[PDB]
RNA sequence: AUUGAAAAAAAUAAUAUAUAUUAUAUAUAUUAAUUAUAAAUUGAAAUAUGUUUAAUUGAAUAUAUUUUAGUAAUAGAUAAAAAUAUGUACAGUAAAAUUGUAAGGAAAACAAUAAUAACUUUCUC
């Protein structure tokens, strides 16, 4: 009928297929309905707010850098120029890692090189 | 049939008429998939992302800072010229085509607050070009790039036909996944911490390397696929393995901003720049 | 106007950012919304059958009461396939060596040390610096020459402060902000760079690393408000 | 805590079933639903874990959100803006969501869904946009009852109609049905919900069925036929239903002449519109107006000609449709109308 | 010559029945090089792994900052630097 | 309905039952199912009845009665790989060329490549 190689093929297929290995339907009450309903609208407003929040500060960081500029146009024109290169192959350091779950066992580095 | 003319007729009023909702057949279906009663249901914001916290806080305004060009206006693309109506040949000509591309480019805008480079999508084309052969082989690809993703993959089917190369037309071949949001997040974590470092002279991703606009590549071998915790933890399991393209989408408007983000998520570029 | 060098340094977090009460609950929630839907584990795939392995697995488990012909199930009647209550969330409990992580509060942080880079892992630490006077703000340093870049300039000067301890990295030549005022003719143009790894140590009298909440109290109202939204909020 | 006063806040804010209400707010996920009635269903049911101290403070941020808003809508002077805000603060709030989600909106009762207040109106509209009105204008349409009668419609009141004295049944019409002769011999009943912010005691309504699918074989066409017109009819967000009760003898500026399609004549399109009165300003009441009952003629009926006349706006619209059927004659002879045509089967 | 897995009847999946593959996932904690653990989710049964080979002792990622094994143990009287110095003569090449 | 936990009711829709009308309506009750379907001397689980250990529950083990395992792809109204070529209903847009990417090369696969003025809703200064 099969080889051992199709049915650890077979096998395979399997633990990737929704066939008889999910569960019941996620039913609620009403009440328990529009409790989860006004759990997630709030959820999201929340969200909404701290996305607000921090388009708003980048904005207005933008607004500060803008200010700058423009400033440093008007007084040096060298230090503007300076200022205002092609930073085309710029690359973020090696040493600013995403930041994990737990701090490691050494949490700082004090020498380097 | 009577005829095959196709020909919407015009209405007199303004209201848009969504005909699902007028129709009783397919009552699941009329809730949307992030809604509890619908069976598409599925639990999006599990748990707190790492990656895109990090993103978030330190590297947004980075980029920003570094991105910001004085003054920078738009840079239109390459688009469809119009022609001078120097004769009356030029009255309903279609436009001519753009000057060095066939296809339409697009504007290349100045980074501001808004339009900051991020993250967008990942995309993992595993085509086993052995799979010609052996069907069993796509299966056993897509099974892998699940226990890699912890998404469902969609199989390749060979699109083309050519006698070269044994390959005949509708025949599955490997698979995609589309990762979006936490799970592609997590891949890229896992990429930069635990399987690019294992790769013996990974010198990097290449700087030459992407598309034009805001788009980043690589590929892992087969050596490569190993790495990953999900297939080094039963390796009596996992007897053959299967390369594979990674496509990283950005928000980027050109693709040293790409490269520059990626860089801020650990991923070491080598080559000389374009 | 006299043309001057403002810093701030930027040691950014070394773990996750703590979560909100909200959004603690809020995501314990919908993992068990998830785990409620969640499909079986495919047992069979992972552990094979007549193994030395499969059977410690199966020890661990505990399997779900089957449909059993003459008897009241007041909580609906078994529904099971590959040994799983459909009707319920499944849970599967589980160098050779434990993997425990290490706390994330510290020793600085329980002492309170200002000076120290440790003191807080999920927050993003900012370099202050208190003058002769009383006041506190970001470093300040005198542009003389004019020769070199800005950026450039401002991390010699910090390099000269430390006495080569500190390691910093410019993120651009562009200027973040200015600080700007009629009494004295000057301008500070502040420059943004991170701390990558070494001590600053040490005219200045004392130093400190802060969070954004904790400089408002230390600094200048005024001074707070010029500077707020260029400081990261966790 | 804002969404527990009810001060100066209405009573239908609240839920009027007190244990769906202890089941909303506990400390503890201990009680068992409401809504499932029998106890081996409760039994066996298994609420999601954690659910409450989640919903909790959703509910506490959602209600502070409510109390800014509050801030707000008190110190604004103008009506809109003011609704507008009321509605900002309470949409949110979970017991007028269960108010109006599960009971019943056409008829609705005023202690649980009150649309003298603005959520529930917004709610209500809200609702009607999702299916009834695009529903509503797809048989405009479809049928060809706006351009033939009257150019365009912009739906804002819902317009339910119903036909409870002829028959003895209980039921409204879906738009676009085919009606019995039996069904339409005696006068409908119209229920006009408005959900807009109106002036209840100023504003007056008007509503006009006309058919204009009656044949006329000397224009070899067809003419318009008002069928049954009433006039400055007043309505209110809850009391709502023109009925032989409420709309007097003057209102009646053309007494309902039932259905009696011709044999062979085809398919009649009957289609109530709802207009609302020009509103004068300076004149406290309602303003009426005088219909020349001479010049307006039933047999043949310029529709638009009376709304540029009386300077209306057509709001609402149903349609249903009769055509002939073996009663119409009786109705006919009930109503003393005469014999009845009948026309060739072909259309040559 | 090519060799298939034969398929059989597709099961219908009506419109809107279809629900989304909610795989099963374990919290597994990964402690990397150095001490730092970090949560991740994971298809394989495994609550814990700690890798050896990572970013954070990989150079390319910090610049800043058993056949061996058998030798070492059948070698291990002579102790075998030093002994690159005395066996390291680059005139011959 | 009995069982668990610590007077009632007020949508839609479905189901059950009843009746109203030359009206596929209304009334009351209740919220099921939702990816399954025969056949397994062998795997795994439960319950019942025994026996031994630290009246007791855990733990171990025997028999009986069941339950699971036949492990197989689409999870989306899928949308230019291949497959039902006539009906109807709903919805969408192709191709080329270009820039890239593990074996991959001119030629296998995957990604990306025209413009947002005005409008609606949401959050916010």
């Amino acid at each position: 009928s099969l080889s051992p190689l199709a049915q650890r093929v077979v096998t395979q297929l399997s633990v990737m297929s929704a066939s008889r290995k999910q569960p019941k339907l996620l039913k609620l009450a009403r009440e328990d309905l529009i409790k989860h309903q006004t759990i997630e609208k709030c959820w999201s407003i929340y969200q909404q707010q701290q996305r607000e929040r921090r388009n708003l500060q980048l904005e207005l960081q933008y607004k500060s850098i803008e200010r700058s500029m423009n400033l440093l146009q008007e007084l040096s024109p060298r230090l503007f120029e300076a200022a205002n290169a092609s930073e085309k192959g710029k690359r973020f350091p090696m040493e600013m890692k995403v930041p994990t779950d737990f701090p490691p066992n050494t949490l700082w580095h004090y020498n380097f090189r | 049939p009577k005829s095959a003319c196709s020909l919407v007729k015009p209405v007199h009023h303004l209201v848009k008429i969504d005909k699902s909702k007028l129709s009783p057949r397919f009552p699941e279906l009329k809730y949307d998939k992030s809604d509890i009663r619908s069976p598409g249901f599925k639990p999006k914001d599990t748990h707190a992302d790492r990656l895109n916290d990090h993103y978030l806080n330190t590297l947004q305004s980075d980029l920003l800072l570094i991105n910001y060009s004085h003054n920078a206006a738009v840079v239109k693309g390459l688009k469809q010229r119009a022609w001078s109506g120097d004769s009356p040949y030029h009255l309903n000509r279609p436009p001519k085509n753009p000057r060095g591309s066939k296809a339409q480019l697009p504007d290349i805008h100045p980074i501001k607050w808004s339009n900051i480079p991020g993250l967008e999508s990942v995309v993992i084309n595993c085509f086993v070009r052995e799979a010609r052969e052996n069907q069993l082989l796509a299966i056993t690809a897509a099974l892998q790039l699940q226990q890699i993703t912890g998404c469902k993959p969609h199989p390749i089917f060979s699109k083309n036909d050519v006698p070269t190369w044994k390959l005949r037309k509708g025949h599955q071949m490997g698979a995609k996944v589309e990762l979006k949001g936490k799970e592609m997040s997590q891949f890229l974590s896992t990429l930069t911490e635990i399987v690019l470092p294992r790769i013996r002279e990974y010198k990097g991703i290449s700087n030459q390397s992407g598309n034009r606009f805001g788009g980043i590549s690589f590929g892992l071998t087969a050596e490569d696929i190993k790495f990953f915790p999900e297939i080094d933890a039963n390796q009596d399991s996992w007897p053959k393995t299967f390369g594979m393209h990674i496509n990283i989408n950005t928000s980027a408007q050109l693709d040293y901003q790409a490269r520059t983000l990626l860089s801020g998520f650990q991923f070491p570029f080598f080559g000389e720049e374009k | 106007p006299k043309i001057k060098v403002g810093v701030l340094l930027s040691r950014i977090p070394i773990i996750k950012s703590e979560l909100n009460e909200l959004e603690k609950k809020y995501y314990e929630y919908q993992s068990e919304l998830e785990k409620r839907l969640m499909w079986t584990f495919p047992a069979y795939f992972y552990f094979k059958k007549g193994t030395v392995a499969e059977h410690k697995f199966l020890s661990l488990q505990k399997g779900p009461i089957s449909k059993k012909n003459g008897i009241w199930f007041p909580r609906g009647i078994p529904d099971i396939k590959h040994g799983r209550e459909r009707s319920t969330k499944q849970e599967v409990k589980l160098v050779n060596r434990p993997v425990i992580p290490n706390d994330r509060i510290t020793e600085a942080d329980r002492s309170n040390d200002m000076k120290s880079l440790e003191r807080q892992l999920s927050r993003t630490l900012y370099l202050l610096v208190k003058d002769k006077s009383g006041t506190w703000k970001f470093p300040n340093f005198d542009l003389s020459d004019e020769s070199k870049p800005l950026h450039v300039h401002a991390e010699n000067e910090l390099k000269l402060l430390s006495g080569d301890q500190i390691y910093t990295w410019s993120v651009s030549a562009t200027p973040i902000g200015v600080l700007q005022d009629e009494r004295n003719r000057t301008a500070e143009f502040i420059v943004k760079s991170h701390i990558l790894a070494g001590k600053f140590d040490l005219a200045f009298e004392d130093f400190a690393w802060l969070t954004k909440g904790e400089i408002s109290e230390y600094v200048p109202k005024d001074y707070f408000n010029k500077t707020e939204f260029l400081l990261a909020d966790n | 805590h804002i969404w527990s006063d009810f001060t100066t806040r209405p009573s239908s804010l609240s839920i009027q079933s007190s244990k769906v209400k202890n089941y909303l707010f506990q400390k503890k996920a201990s009680l068992d639903p409401p809504s499932i009635s029998r106890r081996s269903n409760r039994i066996k049911y298994s609420p999601p874990e954690h659910i409450d101290e989640i919903f909790r403070m959703s509910y506490d941020f959602l209600e502070q959100r409510s109390s800014k808003f509050y801030e707000l809508a008190n110190k604004t002077k103008n009506p809109l803006k003011k609704d507008a805000l009321l509605i900002k603060a309470e949409i949110n709030n979970p017991e007028v969501q269960y108010n109006f989600q599960f009971n019943n909106k056409l008829n609705n009762v005023k202690d649980i869904i009150d649309y003298d207040v603005p959520v529930y109106r917004h709610l209500g509209k809200q609702h009607w946009e999702s299916y009834g009105q695009m529903l509503l204008m797809q048989r405009l349409e479809t049928l060809a009852a706006i351009p033939d009668t009257l150019p365009t419609l912009v739906p804002r009141a819902e317009v339910n109609i119903k036909f409870p004295f002829s028959t003895g049944v209980n039921k409204w019409i879906e738009p676009g049905e085919f009606l019995s002769s039996n069904v339409t011999s005696m006068r409908p009943i119209f229920k006009i919900q408005e959900y807009e912010l109106v002036n209840v005691e100023k504003q007056l309504y008007t509503v006009l069925i006309v058919n204009p699918d009656v044949p006329d074989l000397s224009n070899d066409s067809f003419k318009t036929a008002l069928c049954y017109g009433l006039v400055n009819i007043n309505l209110t967000y809850n009391d709502n239903l023109i009925d032989p009760r409420k709309f007097h003898s003057s209102n009646i500026i053309a007494d309902y002449l039932p259905p009696v399609p011709e044999k062979n004549a085809g398919k009649q399109r009957f289609v109530v519109w709802v207009f609302r009165q020009p509103l004068i300003e300076d004149k406290q009441g309602p303003n009426m107006l005088e219909i020349d009952r001479k010049e307006l003629s039933r047999d043949d009926f310029d529709i638009r000609q009376f709304t540029k006349k009386y300077n209306l706006t057509a709001i609402g619209a149903h349609i249903w449709r009769s055509e002939w059927d073996a009663k119409v004659a009786a109705v006919r002879e009930k109503y003393g109308l005469p014999p009845g045509r009948v026309f060739s089967r072909v259309r040559r | 010559t090519r060799i298939t897995l034969p398929r059989r009847p597709a099961k219908k999946i009506q419109l809107g029945k279809s629900r989304p593959a909610i795989y099963h996932q374990f919290n597994v904690k990964m402690e990397l090089s150095d001490g730092s653990v970090v949560i991740r989710r994971s298809q394989y049964p495994k609550g814990e792994i700690r890798l050896i080979q990572d970013q954070r002792n990989n150079p390319l990622w910090n610049p800043s900052r058993g056949s061996l094994d058998r030798f070492n143990k059948r070698y291990s009287s002579l102790f075998s630097t030093v002994e690159l110095s005395e066996e390291n003569k680059k005139k011959t090449q």
